[PDB]
DNA sequence: GTGACTACAAAAAAGC
RNA sequence: UAGACGAACGGCGCGUCUUUAAACCAUGCGUCGGGAGCGCGGCGGGUUCAGGAUGAACGGCAAUGCUGCUCAGCUUUUUUG
DNA sequence: TAGTCAC
């Protein structure tokens, strides 16, 4: 699917938040 | 030479080395920096706890993926304990002081 | 009896043959080391026993060595150099008295070269070792320089008294750098023969006799005329004039057939001659494993060209046609040996049985009645090799690793022979 | 579960709270049965049950009483995991030592009592005696005494006598003292003493116990009286055959001390006479200290034969201890390893993955999906049905790898890019597939390189593969400064292929509407891949505010650029590819685009530059024949006259005219001469080989030979190789590094003679040992770096801090090699930033430079601005983002929480495998001179003379940019002046190299008086000479007695009188120093600035021992005071020299060398931290004389210097971290919170000294001193005790922490991964962060 | 000053 | 052959005895099994007290049991890369 | 056998 997280990087730009939140939302 | 789950080593929970017997590939520790050079530490985390030598949590992994589930276990590692035993039977006063 | 066995059996520097290659075991059997109980440890080295001394030239070969820690230490011998009775390295030379060779050898000692001049070979001998010039290169003390037709006294025997067996094969040496050359030499030891060989089409002329100074293929001790000819053996009417009186028979000789190597490679020797033809003492007759008509052959001759292709060759990759392989230019055969022991435990000794508990009747019918698989039976992963268990009775039947799959070719059991035989044995 | 860690001893109390219940006999197994008594070592009542859920008897049975205890047998029905962690404990009959104290070389029994350990150890055997105030007049508490004392003691007094024996003993002495008096005592004597080496031992001594008053541990604690015991599985007891155990150490230890202690307590019950009560006390404590540790004291193995039993040491210290091999290095399951191949038909973001392998490894996802499916009902049936490899397992398997990605890395991980995240993609074969761009990045070539795959489990780790490990999100150098996507051989050749031009071909001269129909001609074959076509294209700017404007025009180009132009994107001039692309540039079109369009524009561009790049390098076509290298003709030629030179050389030795040595000059330099003559022939003769006729008349132009296209596109090889292959090869070096006499006049193409090869292989072995030698010690180099710099994470954005000084760019000598706006790049503010214009301000402070606010220092010729920097940080065991700088990885700045200190140690250790173990001035660019340091005299003919041998010039641009920059050798005089514009070509300075000259500063006659004839000055009237000059012979040279006065030439007037500098320092009598050639005769008139006298005077292991501080053979002293400098006494050896400031504590002196070179004179007014000596500096004084900046920009200097003889650039912000790392520590001058000088941590210090100002207003606090150590000490020293005990003395440092009550604030690496706890680095960061900022709030 | 304690894979065999 | 007992119950095994519960061993032989929770009752075990080797009471828990409700291999050495 | 530590 969607390879690439510049999109992410632009406009909520951090690697661990996002993970963290991606991670315990998709935990349902 | 390939292995996703096999035997274990009497001495230690760890699977064996080549690719006789079922051996497992060797993950050393330059790696182990090159792996925290990155912001990636849940991976780090799983790899050392149950991916080497877990045997409990391993066959709860093993159990938690056939039904599917993916979510390791939110804890202490047993070694950590054991270890602090250790430090706890010579003499010496250890404890999680800060919690 | 024991220590000297154990010397031979057990020694840093009693090395493991190796027999995938002529090549290769006629350049370890050439191999020098300065390692051993005695010599210094690879930590321990010092850079300037690492490096080439320009005494070396002549008898050193500069070329064969491995690569990695241990460089510049395992490395050979020339290929005229022969040892001297107090154990050093010795060379041949060609005497020139004023201005002309003299034919008749020479050999010189290491020390003894040092206040000497020595002429090379590609100077140019006008009829009887006249030199096409008067002022010509020579060495004389780990250098070089331009010397008077008369200074020099020794002459070279050859341009290849330079390098050594391993590395004298590379053809058109003339023109690369040394680390091409060094990486070639370690392939080249590091060949594997083909089901069927084919001569090199560019060589250096030495093949014959590498081919036959080695045993690896078979050379007639007697000469004579052919009498019979076998897929397996020889016959040979040796002549009447050759043959010495009182023994007047005739020359037997038996090829050796496919056989385990101490690298899990094949080895053979092929019939390579007909009936009713001549032979010669000393003369090649079949040929062994990776050669032809006595000649050495380790490769294959392939239609090259060089040019880039949609990055298929991005760095060193290459591209192979279906058509070499569709017709097997290079398909090769390896032979494994799996050996399964059966010991006597407290529970009683171990049974070689066909009949186990919680077994399936499809695995017993590649077996016989006794539990040992037949000659010739293809066998694939996972499979059981030969009925075993342990007294309750474990199934510790051997089994066939993964991956691995083929078909049998030999089988042996062996056994304390003094107790009892059963319908195999 | 926690976040942070304390250790102390233990309480017996508290023992016995973690205890549950106390052992009686060793029985831990009966015979004729195989179940463990309950008063025995193996006991279910203390420990747990052996049966699951489950008492012994079996009389609940797992249901009705579940976690209740048993009527029958006292244990309660639980699993067997808490017989893993419970544990009881043995309660000992008399107290006894914890023998590491007795054993520690700080033996801190020992240290605390201030008494060694031999007649300690003697009581706790009962050999010799402690007093307890024995007798209150004669002698005190801590007196040893035998027994016939004992007996006369006692004799003695009898009433008041008292003196027990042993551990008990030694428990009720340090009880019964207290610790107040002590530390008040101790801090009196320390506040007025004089002695140094017990003074240590003092300071020690009273750390220690005022750590110990405020830990709240009781020293009685340490003699332990109860020791606990570990739980039965811990001392593995399998059962062998026929009844038979493994006997493990651990268990007979135990049954010793058990039966001695029952022994103890038999003897007890008896009141038995004192003479064995002694020896079975001195037994049990053999016995105690032999299961604590055996093998320390008295090898009591008493359980083997002659082999030893590990006790309990080995379970922690050595090899065979788990820690760092247990969590440092180990097998893995769900991996493959294999060898490797280029399927260059795949996305970036994509690798290959044969069929094999891709089953084997996700059948456990398999049966997962299979169930899902139900299309399998038992986990068997699923196992069986795979095993067949139906239709159904691939296409399932397809829909479950499409999201799941995988890791992939190589067996030499040197940096970060070892390991990186792809989407599998399925493939047949056995190969691993891999994109081509992304090779380099490895450095992996195809010779056979094996790399391993790995897989993660959780959906956390899918999610951070797809953030951080995705190649993808991995394009600039995390070292330096560029993308790792540089494009590699093959393509760089079709596309230089694209962007060339012949003056006349098919199809050209026409005029096209655009690239759409003009590979149309191509594909038809009508024109040329390469003409002059004029096209008219559309372009977009992104001037605009987020728009790209339009637009077109007509331009004259070639018919390849249309084609890159069809696939470049939207936002880039035109002009980038309209010259010839060559290797270099492609790359910086990256970077432009990167810089404008973002990251997937950029690597969707680069991927298809790489697909056009083979498609139409394999259309093109274009191998190497021997034809193409051709042979200058001249060249065979040109060494005829080198060699007919070379033999009139030769014949100037013949002859006898010239030495070998010379000689050998003549001859290596004619010879370079003529090898450089052939290389630019046949470097023109191949550069425009092509001559093509356009319209009648033929004309040259850039040639199209094969090896000619390898070498101007950049692809590979370079001017050398080229030259070697076709030309001269060149004569090179004998191993001893000495160079040959005779030159190899051939090349490849050409044979060679044997002598010339055989000289030429050795040359070739030289490079070869090196690199294989090169991969050990660069590897461990690189891990003494990543202990130093373990943690030094970010922990908060910006602490406000505005220090550090002057980041400007650095001159070389010549011309500059790095400007400013690089070096600036990506650094971040701190000082506003003034243009020079008079206060017309360009960039505010504390602002990020990127490149806009670099765009804007060029038209203003700025050249001076400081930024941020991690040493000008004054947080808290942390690093503030606005303090360090924009990250490398990512455009954006760094955000928080990620490990700088590891990337920096990666990419400073990466490189090592490129590098290797083992009179006057000239001005040369039109500028103004200015002269730093103006300290000259005008000479008498008018010009300058430098009277400071520490000025320098430097040649400044006339806009004010500096240019050069030259130091001035002491005695140089001047042919310019400041501020005169001057041209290159022109220079400025004389002096005399192996001759330094020393120069009156006053005009006038010099009547020589206050030296001693013959004595001090010689009148060594040499025929050469012929006149009778001056030389002051040396102390040591000249006679002992005559130089003892310091021979000083009287410079004088008129009058003949001792002339002094007018009015202001002191006369003209200038100290003759030893070896003054002088050829001055009498009374000779001297005007100012004329010369007195003549004195006739591995980068890898660089980098290793610059950064180990090793002191160099020669210790550069350097003046650390100001005023006059003076010469000292003459002493036994080295004479003492003394300095003289203007105030202060002036007489100061050092101890001085003599027979080195002293550049030293009585007038010379040093200052505060400028050299005395000369020659390599330390760091150390370097540090603690002229600040901490200074000694950071030395470092950095000569390491980068380093990198760049070797070619390779890498980012100061890396090197410059762990600088500061590199100061951690710091000594004490004025006191208040330690002794005197304690050299400890400076943060914790100054963090210390911070708080303390503004609550106890008024204290001092502590005057420190920021000192370094080296990188390896500074790793012995760290804070963090766990770290300290994963590899080096275990024992000594835990001991040493509890005692003080250590409490590890868990804030580093290593410790964090020896527990197996998350980092609280990266994601673990804000994972920790949000648990404290959540919970516990 | 000087003596004392201490400063990467793969293959094969033994040695248990 | 069968019955009985063998640290609460039952099954089985083993040991003992022949209308005896003992013998035997001594966290009172071994293996396995009990739908749960709440409620009643208490085997068993312990505490307190007394009495002068014994007795009374007691419930933190609790056996066989009962009514109702709810719930689903390692180490060393060597060689090749 | 010398660096560091203790006598
Ligand atoms: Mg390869
Ligand atoms: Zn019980
Ligand atoms: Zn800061």
């Amino acid at each position: 699917a969607r390879v690439t997280v510049q999109d992410a990087v632009e406009k909520i730009g951090n690697r661990f938040d996002l993970v963290l939140v991606a991670a315990r939302r998709a935990r349902q | 030479h390939a292995r996703s789950t096999g035997s274990y080593s009497l001495v230690t929970q760890q699977p064996l080395g080549g690719k006789a017997q079922f051996g497992g590939q060797r993950f050393g520790e330059m790696e182990v920096w090159a792996l925290e050079a990155y912001g990636a530490a849940y991976t780090l985390q799983e790899m050392l706890t149950v991916k080497s030598d877990d045997v409990n949590g391993r066959t709860k992994m093993y159990k938690n993926i056939v039904d599917g589930n993916h979510q390791m276990e939110p804890g202490m590692p047993e070694s950590f304990n054991v270890l602090l035993k250790e430090i706890r039977s010579l003499g010496i006063n250890i404890e999680l002081e800060d919690e | 009896s024991a220590a000297v066995k154990e010397f031979f059996g057990s020694s840093q520097l009693s090395q493991f043959m190796d027999q995938n290659n002529p090549l290769s075991e006629i350049t370890h059997k050439r191999r020098i080391s300065a390692l051993g109980p005695g010599g210094l440890t690879r930590e321990r080295a010092g850079f300037e026993v690492r490096d080439v001394h320009p005494t070396h030239y002549g008898r050193v070969c500069p070329i064969e060595t491995p690569e990695g820690p241990n460089i510049g230490l395992i490395n050979s011998l020339s290929v005229y150099a022969q040892t001297n009775e107090y154990g050093f390295l010795e060379t041949p030379y060609r005497k020139v008295t004023d201005g002309v060779v003299t034919d008749e050898i020479h050999y010189l000692s290491a020390i003894e070269e040092g206040n000497y001049v020595i002429a090379q070979a590609n100077s140019n001998l006008d009829e009887e070792g006249h030199f096409v010039e008067d002022l010509v290169t020579c060495r004389s003390k780990g250098e070089s320089s331009l010397f008077s037709r008369d200074q020099v006294d020794y002459m070279d025997v050859s341009t290849q008294q330079v390098v050594s067996v391993g590395a004298s094969l590379i053809p058109f040496l003339e023109h690369d750098d040394a680390n091409r050359a060094l990486m070639g030499a370690n392939m080249q030891r590091q060949a594997v023969p083909t089901l069927r060989a084919d001569k090199p089409l560019v060589g250096t002329g030495m093949e014959r006799a590498v081919a036959v100074d080695s045993g690896v293929t078979a050379v007639a001790k007697r000469g004579g005329v052919v009498q019979y000819v076998d897929a397996s053996r020889i016959v040979i009417k040796v002549n009447e004039d050759e043959m010495y009186p009182g023994e007047a028979g005739i020359d037997i000789y038996n090829l050796t057939k496919y056989t385990r190597s101490n690298q899990n490679t094949c080895i053979n020797q092929m019939p390579c001659v007909s009936l009713g033809e001549p032979v010669e003492r000393g003369d090649v007759l079949a040929d062994g494993p990776s050669t032809d008509l006595g000649e050495l052959a380790l490769g294959q001759n392939m239609r090259v060209a060089f040019m880039p292709w949609n990055g298929y060759n991005f760095e060193d990759s290459i591209l192979v046609s279906e058509r070499v392989v569709q017709e097997d230019r290079f398909t090769t055969i390896h032979i494994q040996e799996l050996a399964c022991v059966s010991r006597d435990t407290k529970l009683g000794p171990e049974e070689i049985t066909a009949d186990i508990p919680n077994v399936g009747e499809a695995a017993l019918s590649k077996l016989d009645e006794s539990g040992i698989v037949y000659i010739g039976a293809e066998v694939t992963g996972g499979d059981i090799l030969v009925g075993k268990v342990t007294p309750d009775v474990k199934d510790s039947s051997l089994r066939v690793p993964n991956g691995v799959s083929g078909t049998v070719i030999d089988v042996q059991v062996f056994t304390r022979d003094g107790v009892e035989k059963d319908k195999r044995a | 579960e926690f976040d942070a860690i304390k250790i102390a001893l233990a309480s017996p109390d508290m023992i016995r709270s973690w205890s549950f219940g106390e052992v009686k006999k060793p029985e831990t197994i009966n015979y004729r049965t195989f179940k463990p008594e309950r008063d025995g070592l193996f006991c279910a009542r203390i420990f747990g049950p052996v049966k699951d859920y489950e008492c012994l008897c079996g009389k609940y049975k797992r249901l009705k009483h579940r976690g209740v205890i048993c009527e029958k047998c006292g244990v309660e029905v639980t699993q067997t995991k808490v017989r893993r962690e419970r544990m009881g404990h043995i309660e000992l009959a008399s107290p006894t030592a914890h023998i590491w104290f007795l054993k520690s070389l700080p033996s801190r029994i020992g240290l605390l009592l201030d008494m060694p350990l031999r007649d300690i150890e003697r009581v706790l055997y009962f050999e010799s005696y402690v007093v307890i105030e024995g007798g209150m007049t004669n002698l005190e508490r801590q007196q040893i005494l035998t027994e016939e004392q004992y007996l006369d003691a006692l004799e003695e007094f009898g009433d008041e006598f008292d003196a027990k024996m042993g551990a008990e003993a030694i428990q009720a002495l340090l009880k019964s003292m207290d610790l107040e008096q002590e530390c008040e005592q101790l801090r009196e004597e320390l506040n007025e003493t004089n002695s140094e080496t017990k003074r240590k031992k003092l300071t020690k001594r009273i750390k220690l116990l005022e750590a110990f008053v405020q830990s709240g541990n009781k020293p009685e604690w340490m003699i332990l009286t109860v020791l606990p015991v570990l739980p039965p599985d811990l001392r593995p007891l399998v059962p062998l055959d026929g009844g038979r155990f493994a006997t493990s150490d651990l268990n007979d230890l135990y049954r010793r001390v058990i039966n001695r202690n029952n022994r103890l307590k038999r003897l007890l019950d008896l009141a038995a006479p004192d003479i064995i009560v002694r020896n079975e006390k001195r037994m049990l404590q053999e016995a105690v200290d032999a299961l604590l540790d055996n093998g320390r004291r008295g090898r009591a193995i008493t359980g083997s034969n002659k082999r030893p039993l590990k006790s309990l040491a080995d379970m922690i210290k050595g090899k065979q201890g788990r820690f760092r091999q247990n969590l440092l290095g180990k097998r893995v399951d769900y991996s493959g390893r294999s060898v490797i191949t280029v399927g260059p038909y795949l996305r970036l973001h994509q690798c290959g993955l044969p069929k094999k392998m891709a089953l084997e490894l996700f059948k456990p996802f398999i049966y997962g999906k299979l169930e899902l499916r139900g299309l399998a009902t038992t986990i068997k049936a699923a196992k069986k049905m795979v095993e067949r490899e139906e239709a159904v397992v691939w296409d399932i398997l397809d829909e479950v790898i499409r999201e799941h990605p995988v890791l992939l890395n190589r067996a030499p991980t040197l940096h970060r890019l070892g390991i990186q995240a792809f989407e599998p993609v399925l493939i047949e074969g056995k190969a691993i597939q891999l994109h081509p761009l992304v090779c380099a990045a490895y450095n992996a070539d195809f010779d056979g390189d094996q790399m391993a795959v790995h897989v993660p489990l959780t959906l956390e780790a899918q999610l951070e593969a797809r953030a951080l490990m995705m190649s993808t999100n991995n394009i600039l150098s995390p070292a330096n400064g560029e993308p790792i996507i540089v494009p590699s051989q093959d393509v760089v050749l079709g596309l230089y292929y694209m962007t060339r031009d012949c003056v006349n071909a098919k199809g050209e001269g026409m005029v096209l509407t655009g690239p759409k129909e003009a590979e149309r001609l191509y594909r038809s074959g009508l024109a040329s891949l390469h003409a002059r076509v004029k096209v008219r294209i559309t372009e977009y700017e992104k001037d605009a505010n987020g728009e790209l404007v339009a637009k077109t025009s007509l331009k004259d180009t070639t018919v390849g650029r249309a084609i890159l132009w069809m696939i470049v994107p939207k936002g880039l001039p035109y002009s980038i590819v309209n010259q010839a692309l060559g290797k270099k540039a492609i790359s910086k079109m990256l970077n432009t685009c990167y810089r404008i369009l973002g990251l997937k524009p950029t690597v969707i561009f680069a991927d298809q530059i790489m697909y056009t790049g083979f498609a139409y390098a394999a259309r093109s076509g274009a191998s190497v024949g021997i034809d193409d290298m051709v042979i200058p003709e001249k060249k065979h030629e040109i060494i005829s006259e080198a060699e007919a030179e070379v033999a009139e050389i030769q014949e100037q030795f013949q002859s006898g005219l010239v030495t070998a040595g010379e000689r050998y000059n003549k001859v290596i330099d004619i010879w370079a001469a003529a090898n450089d003559r052939v290389s630019k022939a046949m470097m023109d003769n191949l550069q425009t080989e092509t001559v093509i006729n356009r319209d009648g008349q033929e004309e040259k132009q850039v040639s199209f030979n094969s090896i000619y296209m390898m070498a101007d596109s950049g692809a590979r090889g370079s001017a050398a190789q080229i030259r070697q292959l076709a030309g001269m090869r060149g004569l090179m070096a004998k191993p001893d590094g000495s160079i040959i006499e005779t030159p190899i006049t051939a090349n490849f193409r050409e044979g060679l003679n044997v002598l010339q090869y055989f000289i030429s292989t050795h040359g070739a072995r030289k490079g070869l040992a090196d690199t294989a030698l090169k991969t050990a010690n660069s590897g461990y180099l690189t891990r003494r770096l990543v202990d130093v710099a373990q943690d030094l994470v970010v922990t908060e954005d910006d602490c406000g801090t505005h220090e550090g000084i002057m980041m400007t760019p650095v001159i070389e000598g010549g011309d500059v090699k790095e400007p400013l706006r690089d070096r600036v790049l990506g650094r971040v503010t701190a000082e506003d930033v003034l243009k020079p214009g008079t206060a017309d301000i360009l960039v505010p402070r504390n602002t990020l430079l990127h490149e806009q606010w670099c765009d804007l220092l060029e038209e203003n010729s700025v050249d001076a601005v400081k930024v941020r920097s991690v040493v000008s940080c004054d947080t808290d065991f942390g690093v503030c983002a606005h303090c360090y700088g924009r990250d490398l990885a990512r455009g954006h700045i760094i955000n928080k929480g990620e490990a700088i200190g590891v990337i920096a140690a990666q990419s400073i250790g990466e490189p090592g495998t490129q590098l290797t173990m083992r009179s006057s001035i000239q001005v040369k660019n039109k500028g103004s001179i200015k002269l730093s340091n103006v300290k000259s005299v005008v000479n008498s003919s008018g010009k300058l003379v430098i009277t400071s041998r520490n000025t320098e010039l430097k040649l400044i641009d006339e806009f004010g940019r500096t240019k050069e920059s030259y130091k001035v050798p002491y005695g140089a005089v001047l042919a310019k002046g400041d501020g005169e514009q001057v041209a290159g070509g022109e220079t400025v300075a004389n002096w005399d190299p192996h001759t330094m000259p020393v120069i009156t500063e006053v005009s006038g006659f010099v009547r020589f008086t206050d030296m001693i004839d013959g004595q001090t000055i010689t009148r060594q009237t040499d025929e050469l000479t012929g006149l009778s000059s001056l030389v002051v012979l040396d102390s040591a040279e000249r006679t002992a007695g005559g130089k003892d006065l310091r021979p000083a030439l009287k410079i004088v007037d008129a009058q003949g009188n001792d002339v002094l500098i007018p009015g202001t320092d002191m006369p003209a009598q200038y100290f003759l120093p030893g070896k003054a050639i002088v050829q001055l005769e009498d009374g000779v008139q001297i005007s100012s600035g004329d010369t007195l006298a003549r004195i006739p005077q591995g980068g890898l292991p660089r980098v290793a021992d610059l950064f180990e501080a090793r002191r160099p053979k020669e210790p550069a002293i350097l003046a650390e005071i100001s005023g006059i400098v003076s010469f000292g006494k003459e002493t036994k050896g080295k004479r003492r020299l003394v300095i003289t400031p203007v105030d202060g504590s002036d007489p100061y002196e050092e101890m001085i060398p003599k027979w080195r070179q002293l550049n030293v004179f009585e007038g010379e007014r040093v200052e505060r931290g400028d050299v005395i000596s000369d020659g390599p500096e330390a760091p150390h004084d370097i540090l603690r004389l002229r600040g901490v900046h200074a000694v950071t920009r030395y470092i950095v200097n000569e390491v980068q210097d380093v990198y760049r003889l070797q070619g390779v650039k890498i980012n100061d912000k890396h090197i410059e971290v762990i600088v500061r790392q590199m100061l951690r520590k710091a000594t004490i001058v004025n006191a208040g919170s330690s002794d005197f000088l304690e050299g400890e941590q400076v943060e914790y210090s100054r963090v210390k000294i911070a708080n303390r100002e503004l609550e106890a207003n008024g204290k001092v606090g502590a005057t420190y001193s920021r000192d370094l150590l080296g990188i390896t000490k500074a790793s012995l020293a760290t804070e963090s005790f766990i770290s300290a005990a994963s590899f080096q003395e275990t024992t000594r440092v835990l001991t040493e922490a509890a005692v003080a009550g250590k409490r590890d604030e868990l804030r580093g690496l290593k410790e964090n991964v020896i527990v197996g706890r998350l980092i609280p680095a990266g994601t673990g960061y804000a994972y920790h962060q949000d648990r404290m900022r959540r919970r516990a709030a």
